[PDB]
């Protein structure tokens, strides 16, 4: 029930850098403080308990310090897989977590691989067309996807989804889904997505003609 | 092999009730303290409550957000931890974890969660369940090709998608769902494969939506 | 066998002095320790001064640090507590205790041998 | 850096962030280092400093074949049981000193480290045993203890109880019920003419 104020909520760092995260308590919590690491889609993993003691089997580059009201989690030299969100938890009165700190890793620029998928005939029987544009294994995260139908620039009928940063090659992947009705879909021939990204000297356009 | 497995949970109406189970294995259940921790989609961890071993009193504590509406019980005879949720709200939508405390022999650090479960999803909403339609994302013609599946128009969260019943894992990206304007979720799962294996290897995504008891195995062939 | 005989208390005005004495008899060697416990009206016994005899090491609590002096006269086998600059706070029943060890302890239950204490009262 | 002349790592023992439960008391052997015990003996940090079979002042003047540092946490009323010739739940079933103990018993109040709002139940002690501990014996078994003549069959119940009980160290406890940290230094001396050492 003690407020745990964690900082910074996000930070960017490269492989080998030295990272430090802070938790400050609204009152002394002695050394009943633990640090957890949560990877995407996984449950949290206990790294450090009793403010300083390191979990059996956790790499040595992790370390914690602190007592009373201010605590520190430190990564000596960062690694690729160390990418995750970190929460601190006080175990003094009841149990409360910190806001969490998302540690974003950095790497060299990587251009996306762009694929386009036509709507399945099984879906066209249902009366809706979904066109999927895939941007595979790129960095940094910023990317613009432009849907063009017969050169008409689309807005209002597409959604994107971005993967959490890959724990191995440090890249992202993006999925854009353009959705038309069957009747609207069958009025046009050329369906394209235009990908602009820092790793591309000029925008890449992947397209198809409906029915070929 | 200390293992915790949560069960129960899914879609439940606002103001309704729901009870979660947590199956304990690999350790003597009646001597471990058990805590519930939840995490809303895209938000942080929130402690729900705690119950001590019967040897230490079997006393319960609950977090302020859930006090008077959630109850933690324990059944040492079945090695099961329970959480009875009542008067549920939408802010109660979260993945719920059961955890046990850190014990390495004669060493002990209570309220340090070192064994977590996989978590179960609880969605509190007035909407109705809908099973997803699964469509192939076929590898086109125009060294490495990409194919996938479209898990469209389902509710509530979540779905799980594998490839070739778990035999295909390398190069798989299963994207986080997006909430469509129709109030339904859509999700894609894609995988990159060599172009030389499109005519001799068969790829099947296995989409599983436990909220609607929907199981779909979808074969993806080049167009 | 082991017996602690106690004397030296009385009434004094705030600021005066007073000399307590603890006579330990029945000890085979010098390997024992003496402590002074005082019991304010209603309070628990609290130690204020210690003396490990075998090594001649005194110890005081901060509240009497520069006002009390503990010593032993090897001839009469008696430990003296010289209480100077007495304050009304010091009013208590002062006991002397003993244990078969070299050192000091804050817990009365660590001392096996006691003597019915002398009264010390400081007022005007 | 490491050299046989560096100061003993007494910091690792006295200032450790966590202590062992008294039923599973820690033992740390101390070797290849130099120590000033006269600095430990005169420290106000310790409320309990009692040596047995040797005077604390001359610890620096003597030669040892081995020195151990045993540590654990008990409650305040139990500190008097960490001494030769004592009985009680701690002296009988957790940590026993021999009648010819050679060394020092050191203790300080650790309420500000080991107490916790709602109770710190990390620290535990053995409550039931069939027989008393031999000196310096350690029993860390958690087998169901059998009271009555009926067998236990590995489960708690009628006349069959778990052998360990947890302290509930709360900051507002009475001093007799507050946690105290204990270090027991025992020595094995060199057989030598006193002329040497
Ligand atoms: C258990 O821990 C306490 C507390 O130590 C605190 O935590 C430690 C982890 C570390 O961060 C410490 O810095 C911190 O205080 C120890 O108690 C401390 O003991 C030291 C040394 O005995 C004291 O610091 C000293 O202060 C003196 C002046 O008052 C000075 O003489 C000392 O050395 C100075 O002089 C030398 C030259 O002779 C110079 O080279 C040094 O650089 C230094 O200036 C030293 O500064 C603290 O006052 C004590 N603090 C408290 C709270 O007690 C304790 O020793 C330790 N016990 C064991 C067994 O490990």
């Amino acid at each position: 029930d003690i407020q745990m104020t964690q900082s910074p909520s996000s930070l960017s760092a490269s492989v080998g850098d030295r990272v430090t995260i802070t938790c400050r308590a609204g009152q002394s919590i002695s050394t009943f403080l633990n640090w957890y690491q949560q990877k995407p889609g996984k449950a949290p993993k206990l790294l450090i308990y009793a403010a300083s003691s390191l979990q059996s089997g956790v790499p040595s580059r992790f370390s914690g310090s602190g007592s009373g009201t201010d605590f520190t989690l430190t990564i000596s030299s960062l690694q690729r897989e160390d990418f995750a969100t970190y929460y601190c938890q006080q175990s003094y009165s009841m149990s409360s977590f910190g806001g969490g700190t998302k540690v974003e890793i950095k790497r060299t620029v990587a251009a996306p691989s762009v694929f386009i998928f036509p709507p399945s005939d099984e879906q066209l029987k249902s009366g809706t067309a979904s066109v999927v544009c895939l941007l595979n294994n790129f960095y940094p995260r910023e990317a613009k996807v432009q849907w063009k139908v017969d050169n008409a620039l689309q807005s209002g009928n597409s959604q994107e989804s971005v993967t959490e940063q890959d724990s191995k090659d440090s890249t992202y992947s993006l999925s854009s889904t353009l959705t038309l009705s069957k009747a609207d879909y069958e009025k046009h021939k050329v369906y394209a997505c235009e990908v602009t990204h820092q790793g591309l000297s000029s925008p890449v356009t992947k397209s198809f003609n409906r029915g070929e | 092999q200390v293992q915790l497995v949560e069960s129960g949970g899914g879609l439940v109406k606002p103001g309704g009730s729901l009870r979660l189970s947590c199956a304990a294995s690999g350790f003597t259940f009646r001597y471990a303290w058990m805590n519930w921790v939840r995490q809303a989609p895209g938000k942080g961890l929130e402690w729900v409550g705690r119950i001590r071993s019967k040897t230490d009193g079997e006393t319960t504590d609950h977090a302020a957000p859930v006090k008077g509406r959630f109850a933690i019980s324990r059944d040492d005879s079945e090695n099961t931890l329970y959480l009875q949720m009542n008067s549920l709200k939408t802010e109660d939508t979260a993945v719920y974890y059961c955890t046990t405390d850190w014990v390495r022999g004669t060493l002990l650090e209570h309220d340090a969660y070192d064994v977590w479960g996989q978590g179960t999803m609880v969605t509190v909403s007035s909407a109705s369940t809908k099973g997803p339609s699964v469509f192939p994302l076929a590898p086109s013609s125009k060294g490495t090709a990409a194919l996938g599946c479209l898990v469209k128009d389902y509710f509530p969260e979540p779905v799980t998608v594998s490839w070739n019943s778990g035999a295909l894992t390398s190069g798989v990206h299963t994207f986080p769902a997006v909430l469509q304007s129709s109030g339904l979720y859509s999700l894609s799962s894609v995988v990159t494969v060599p172009s030389s294996s499109l005519g001799t290897q068969t790829y099947i995504c296995n989409v599983n939506h436990k909220p609607s008891n929907t199981k779909v195995d979808k074969r993806v062939e080049p167009k | 066998q082991v017996q602690l005989v106690e004397s030296g208390g009385g009434l004094v005005q705030p600021g005066g002095s007073l000399r307590l004495s603890c006579a330990a008899s029945g000890f085979t060697n010098d390997f024992y320790s003496i402590a002074w416990f005082r019991q304010a009206p209603g309070k628990e016994r609290e130690g204020v001064s210690w003396l490990s005899v075998s090594d001649n090491t005194p110890t005081y609590v901060d509240s009497v640090k520069d006002r009390f002096t503990i010593s032993r006269h090897n001839a009469n086998n008696t430990v003296y507590l010289q209480m100077n600059m007495l304050k009304p706070e010091d009013t208590a029943i002062y006991y002397c205790a003993a244990g078969r060890f070299a050192g000091r302890d804050t817990w009365p239950s660590s001392y096996d041998y006691w003597g019915q204490g002398t009264q010390v009262t400081v007022s005007s | 850096h490491h050299h046989h002349t560096n100061l003993c790592p007494f910091g690792e023992v006295f200032n450790a962030t966590r202590f062992a439960s008294v039923y599973a008391w820690n033992r740390k052997r101390i070797s290849n280092c130099v120590a000033d015990y006269s600095v430990l003996y005169n420290s106000a940090s310790f409320s309990t400093f009692k040596c047995y079979g040797v005077s604390p002042t001359k610890l620096n003047d003597l030669c040892f074949t081995n020195v151990y540092a045993d540590s654990f946490v008990i409650r305040g009323d139990e500190v008097r049981q960490i001494a030769p010739g004592q009985t009680g739940k701690i002296a009988d079933y957790n940590y026993k000193l021999p009648d010819d103990f050679t060394g020092c018993v050191i203790a300080w109040n650790s309420n500000n480290l080991d107490s916790k709002v709602g109770g710190n139940y990390n620290y535990r002690y053995r409550l039931f045993r069939k027989s008393n501990l031999k000196p310096f014996e350690r029993d860390i078994s958690t087998e169901i203890y059998q009271a009555g003549s009926k067998p236990c069959n590995g489960v708690e119940g009628f006349n069959c109880y778990f052998p360990l009980q947890s302290y509930g160290f709360q900051p507002t406890n009475g001093v007799g019920y507050q946690p105290y940290r204990v270090v027991v230094l025992s020595f094995e001396l060199l057989h030598a003419p006193a002329t040497v050492c």
